């Protein structure tokens, strides 16, 4: 479909959830689609994650035209309640993107993380 | 005649918004929805907003006054004079502020985005505005009925 | 280790869990006729295999390995019948099954429970897990939420009626859910009602009486009457 | 075995407060309406 | 379906509404003159000028 | 009696096996209107604590009425007017 | 300060004016205009205006004329209620509340209004027969009618079961209903009061949809909240709540089914005991009780929503059987295996069929026939549901001591049925082993 | 944190603005 | 290019074709990955334990 830098490599999701997880614990991860938003506008996020199987899938796709502009890389899921209790919020987030500072093994993290969605491309 | 001429071009307005944004003019109307898509300048420059821009959108110079002088910060813009805000009440007139922003902001990325296979009816293509308008009006109805806060009931004594 | 195990409710078998995770989890099916190695079901994981369950006629068993991948996994004919996948959740921790007339090809148990590590308790319905070939994602009978940490004993009154459900990690998490209506109960247990930190929890064979364990090593009885 | 339904309160206070009570659809409408929330049939 | 025709049509509504206004309250003091208890009674100008028709 | 505590016609009836009186409304075609459980501690056999009811009288003329049992025990119960009450509340009691 | 404490319960126990300032107040509460003006509105002007607002309601409908005759003739234009006597008084109240019956039918109009406003600002209806008034404006609580009546509303006169609207005379809004419904669930009083009222319209035939409706409504998800209420856990208090529900619900409920002339509140009556079988867990002998009260009660008018009640009945009773009557009754209704049909297309009217041909094969009386037959064929029954009904219909022909050629020809047509009920049936037989072979010879020889 | 984001923003636009600026001020070649 | 793996580390040494559409390799951390071929997806990834006799726990 569009959802064409899709993520259904097993052991790469679940790196992803939970490098989630633990930035959900470090509070540099923001829930939801109008955050993401506007921390890709505010420029300080550094790699956004999808739900690819919404209903209405037009309401995340305004995301990727952005990211293309502000050059961020951006990525789906396959099953987004999945991604929601990652959060651990109970309510299926359709999308949270997560962002850096200055000095964390978390920041390594999203590296390397970035570079594997870059591989994925 | 005057007159009459910005009457028939507010027919047109109307007639091509639900044209172009089915979704959004069976939210809100084609008047405030042309507004929106005038201080957006377009529709994906609007549907690139978030739910909280489009809460607020428009209230700039308030706005801005009240977060660089830390003060409280405007609650809607052209969503006040929007329809479906005047049913409710104070309070209540926050909280269908904000809910209205968010099914607007899904709305148009809706309209915005999703394609639709062109033997298609303005109903069937315009059925989340729809389903948002029907959830939206009932849980209006829902706070408005909210009832309130019971009190002892005092006879003739104090008793 | 020999640490985790369980019994076929047939009395023939047992099934011990090979501490080895590497990419996929094993457990090893024991003859207790003569306590030999007779079969090794292997489950792909992320970690290895959290729990498992005989199913209620002996012939094949349900291993709900972490990433919540169900394998249905027949001990007659002794390879793997089917995969489908718990609703999304990130890491599986405890899983029990139970029931009546439920398919009897898949053994003839009924409501199955899943327990995440991030609370969230769903309860599927076996019936509904057909599509032999298996629905890949059931849509959940029901997705149990009002727990908030994570699951440690999930475990099914033996008449298939009642599901107790419960965390350890904070005071008292055990609650209670009806089936096959799913609802959780209300007047039980109470803020008052002296569970604990509860660790373990089994109804008897008849299912009038429950027992419930607690870190401090103390044992509270219940009777069930309806 | 069959036994005894669960419903959401709100369910049924929606049913009603739907509308004001007159001019709301007639009386065998709605007892259609609410007996198919109650039905006893999945 | 382009909406510079939309942003155009908005700004020449809003526009448009004010000039009315303006000729419209220019009108109602051009008949005043000659009958002012009219615009006086009538506080509608788009009526007032339609009986001034 | 009629549900509206207006209407007269109401009576009481009491064994002696249990401890729980009754109460009917006579008007339509003698319904039941209900039962104070458990007057007087519920009498037993196998128990050592007495139980059982003695008598009821409605005093005339006032709705106070007087209960004794076999254990040791004399009440008195009342309707109210304003509150109707199905089942009285008690207004002394001796034991 | 006891002295005051019996003082002010004589004072707002007062029923007549003394000083001029309250006398003027008194008078200047009123609907349509302001108080500013009907300060000195005098007696004739009024008469006029509500008695042009009646003319209107007399020429739109028609058993109004005594009401005419005795309530708003130009002797009743100066009648001083406070001055006769009590028995007067009543006899007043009670053309009073006859007149509030008839009258809340067509309230939204205006004539209608002025008619009531008349009757207050002479009669002070508001603050005499306050709970009538309170009730038969209840239904339109949404109105702006409503709050103003809310304005003028004496609160101390307010009944006791109604003092609850209190602070919205505080804050003029109207309440919703939801609040109504919570005090409702809280109390008996009130909604025995309310069912009270609207069984004496019913009573007097005058009532209306929209208040059965409203009625129905508020009845149900009173009695939803109830139970939940009532629900204990410990057996005793389960029981004991049972009966006590029971007891302050029975009645209304009994004349409200049993009311043959009212369809819709009869239709009321029948979802508010859908929903106290269906939420409320109930024993087979109160619920067969209900059943056999419907069953006398329904009309053709009701008869399909009643027959869906009757399955809900019986599909949440615990025994397999019915008790007689229910069943002559559906013997009586005509079209039974379509209507249950059409009903189990969204409704499961399983035990209710078994208890059905189960009675019967009961009845020994054969004129059932067919219906069995009928019902046999309908496949509507389980497996072993159908089974034991053949069962205990070749049990019958065994019993039994013409009757045996009935029971033979039924018998061979449910032999040779042909699908999956057949099938079923020849599995009874070859389960019981006994001879359909024997049998044919002996009902064909 | 509102006040402090708009100020965050603002220098955030400004510092891409002087960083263009210092750039087109002022193995690379095959 | 159909696909690359997720990490830098899973070497492929094997491949055989299970059917027309349905290749199978295997790789370097003891994984056998059956890819669909055509849309180029990751139909199953078979797994495989430690190497419990010498060290270098990846088969």
């Amino acid at each position: 479909s569009a959802a064409w830098p899709k993520a259904e490599d097993p052991a790469l999701v679940q790196e992803l959830l939970d490098c989630v997880q633990q930035a959900s614990h470090y509070r540099q991860l923001k829930k939801g689609a109008n955050e993401t938003t506007k921390s890709v506008n505010r420029g300080t996020s550094e790699l956004v994650i999808l739900a690819a199987d919404t209903q209405p899938l037009s309401i995340v796709l305004h995301i990727p035209l952005i990211c293309e502009e502000k050059n961020v890389p951006y990525v789906y899921v396959p099953s987004k309640v999945a991604l929601g209790r990652a959060c651990g919020v109970s309510r299926a987030v359709i999308a949270v993107s997560l962002t850096s500072n200055e000095a964390s093994d978390l920041n390594s993290k999203i590296r390397a993380l970035r570079d594997k969605v870059e591989r994925l491309a | 005649e005057r007159s009459e001429y910005r009457r028939q071009l507010a027919e047109y307005l109307q007639n091509r918004m639900k044209a172009i944004s089915p979704n959004m003019t069976e939210l809100i109307g084609a008047l405030v929805g042309a507004r929106l898509i005038a201080h957006s300048g377009s529709l994906v420059n609007l549907a690139k907003n978030p739910g909280s821009t489009i809460q607020i959108l428009g209230a700039e110079k308030a706005l801005f006054r009240a977060l660089k002088t830390k003060h409280a910060t405007p609650k809607y813009g052209i969503i006040y004079h929007a329809s479906l805000v005047g049913q409710a009440s104070g309070p209540n007139k926050g909280k269908i502020a904000r809910q209205l922003a968010a099914k607007i902001a899904l709305s148009v990325r809706t309209d915005a985005f999703e394609d639709f296979p062109e033997n298609a009816d303005d109903e069937t293509r315009a059925a989340v505005g729809i389903q948002a308008r029907a959830k939206l009006e009932n849980n209006l109805r829902l706070l408005e009925g909210k009832p309130l806060n019971k009190g002892v009931a005092l006879g003739p004594n104090g008793i | 280790t020999m640490e985790r195990f369980r019994v076929s409710p047939c009395g023939r078998y047992m099934a011990l869990v090979a501490s080895d995770k590497k990419g996929g989890g094993m457990l090893n099916i024991i003859n207790v006729g003569t306590m030999q190695w007779i079969a090794q079901a292997r489950i792909d994981g992320r970690h290895g295999v959290a729990d498992f369950a005989w199913w209620s006629d002996g012939n094949g068993l349900t291993i709900a390995g972490r990433d919540g991948q169900v394998t249905e996994w027949s001990m007659i004919t002794r390879r793997t019948v089917g995969i489908w996948r718990d609703e999304g959740s990130i890491g599986g921790t405890v899983m029990a099954l139970g029931g009546r007339n439920g398919p009897a090809e898949l053994g003839g148990d009924r409501w199955v429970a899943i327990g995440s590590n991030s609370g969230i308790l769903n309860v599927y319905d076996r019936n509904d897990l057909i599509e032999i070939r298996i629905k890949k994602y059931p849509t959940p009978t029901r997705v149990f939420e009002q727990l908030t940490t994570s699951i440690s004993v999930v475990a099914f009154s033996p008449d298939g009626q009642l599901l107790a459900f419960g965390s350890q990690h904070k005071k008292d998490a055990l609650r209670l859910v009806h089936l096959p209506s799913c609802t959780v109960y209300r007047n039980w247990p109470t803020e008052q009602t002296p569970l604990g930190r509860v660790t373990a929890i089994a109804f008897s064979s008849k299912s009038d009486v429950l027992a419930v364990g607690n870190d401090v090593g103390r044992v509270r009885l219940w009777e069930i009457r309806g | 075995d069959t036994h005894a339904v669960v419903v959401a309160p709100q369910r049924l206070a929606e049913i009603f407060n739907a509308a004001p009570a007159f001019a709301m659809p007639p009386i065998e409408d709605v007892f259609y309406q609410v007996a198919s929330l109650f039905s006893t049939k999945p | 379906k382009v909406d510079v025709m939309i942003v155009h049509a908005v700004a020449l509504l809003d526009e448009l509404d004010k000039e009315l206004n303006v000729m419209a309250m220019r009108v109602k003091e051009w008949y005043g003159w000659h009958f002012p208890e009219l615009g006086k009674i009538l506080p509608d100008n788009l009526s007032y000028a339609r009986v001034v028709l | 009696a009629g549900q509206d505590g207006r209407k007269d016609g109401v009576m009481a009836t009491a064994t002696s096996v249990s401890g729980d009186v009754t109460f009917w409304d006579l008007n339509k075609g003698g319904r039941i209107m209900g039962v104070l459980r458990s007057a007087h501690n519920p009498p037993s056999r196998h128990n050592i604590v007495r139980g059982g009811i003695s008598k009821i009288e409605f005093l005339a003329g006032q709705p106070v009425i007087v209960t004794s049992g076999l254990d040791n025990s004399l009440k008195t119960w009342i309707f109210d007017e304003s509150p109707f009450s199905p089942v009285p509340r008690i207004l002394h009691q001796r034991s | 300060s006891s002295l005051a404490q019996q003082l002010a319960q004589i004072a707002a126990n007062s029923r007549s004016s003394f000083n001029v300032k309250a006398l003027k107040a008194s008078h200047s509460k009123s609907l349509i205009w302001e108080p500013r003006v009907a300060v000195s509105q005098t007696f004739a002007e009024i008469y006029s205006q509500c008695y042009e607002g009646f003319k209107e309601l007399c020429h739109l409908d028609s058993r109004f004329v005594p009401f005419d005759a005795t309530l708003f003739s130009a002797q009743s234009q100066e009648v001083d209620r406070t001055q006769m006597t009590a028995e007067e008084n009543a006899a007043l109240d009670k053309r009073v509340d006859s007149f509030l019956h008839l009258v809340g039918s067509r309230l939204r109009l205006m004539p209608a209004i002025k008619a009531v406003e008349w009757l207050i600002r002479r009669f002070r209806i508001h603050e005499f027969n306050t709970g009538t008034l309170l009730a038969t404006f209840l239904p339109y609580h949404t109105i702006p009618a409503f709050v103003t009546l809310l304005s003028i509303l004496p609160v101390q006169r307010i009944p006791i079961e109604y003092r609850f609207l209190d602070p919205y005379i505080k804050s003029l809004t109207p309440p919703p209903r939801a609040a109504i419904v919570q005090q409702a669930t809280n109390r008996p009083d009130l909604l025995s009061a309310i069912s009270r009222y609207t069984l004496d319209s019913c009573r007097a035939k005058q009532e209306y949809p929209g208040l059965i409706s409203f009625w129905g409504g508020i009845m149900a998800e009173a009695v939803n909240g109830m139970i939940d209420k009532m629900r204990s856990g410990r057996r005793a208090i389960q029981l004991e709540n049972d009966h006590l529900l029971l007891q302050q619900i029975g009645p209304v409920l009994s004349e409200a089914m049993v009311m043959k002339d009212v369809p819709g509140i009869q239709i009321a009556s029948y979802m508010v005991v859908a929903i106290l079988a269906a939420k409320g867990s109930l024993n087979d002998n109160i619920l067969t009780a209900f059943m056999e009260q419907l069953v006398h009660g329904w009309t053709v008018d009701t008869l399909r929503p009643g027959l869906v009640c009757l399955t809900m009945l019986a599909q949440h009773r615990s025994a397999k059987q019915l008790s007689g009557r229910v069943a002559k009754a559906v013997i009586k209704v005509p079209d039974l295996v379509s209507s249950l049909r059409d009903i189990s297309k969204e409704h499961q009217v399983d035990k209710l069929a078994n208890g059905l041909v189960l009675a019967f094969v009961d009845r020994g009386d054969i004129r059932t026939l067919p219906v069995i037959n009928s019902l046999l064929l309908s496949e509507l029954l389980q497996e072993k549901q159908a089974k034991v009904a053949y069962k205990a219909l070749l049990l019958a022909a065994h019993k039994i001591d013409n009757i045996r050629k009935q029971v033979g020809s039924a018998l061979v047509r449910l032999s040779q049925a042909e699908g999956d009920v057949g099938d079923a049936i020849r599995t009874a037989i070859q389960e019981v082993d006994f001879n359909i072979e024997e049998l044919e010879l002996k009902l064909g020889a | 944190l509102g006040y402090v984001r708009t100020m965050r923003n603002i220098a955030a636009k400004e510092l891409k603005e002087l960083e263009e600026r210092y750039v087109l001020a002022g193995p690379k070649k095959i | 290019t159909l696909t690359r793996t997720p990490s830098k580390k899973t070497k492929f040494v094997s491949i055989a074709f299970q059917s027309h559409n349905i290749v199978i390799v295997g790789c370097s951390n003891s994984t056998i990955c059956a890819y669909d071929v055509r849309t180029g997806t990751m139909l199953r990834q078979m797994t495989l334990g430690t190497d419990l006799t010498g060290g270098s726990k990846n088969i």
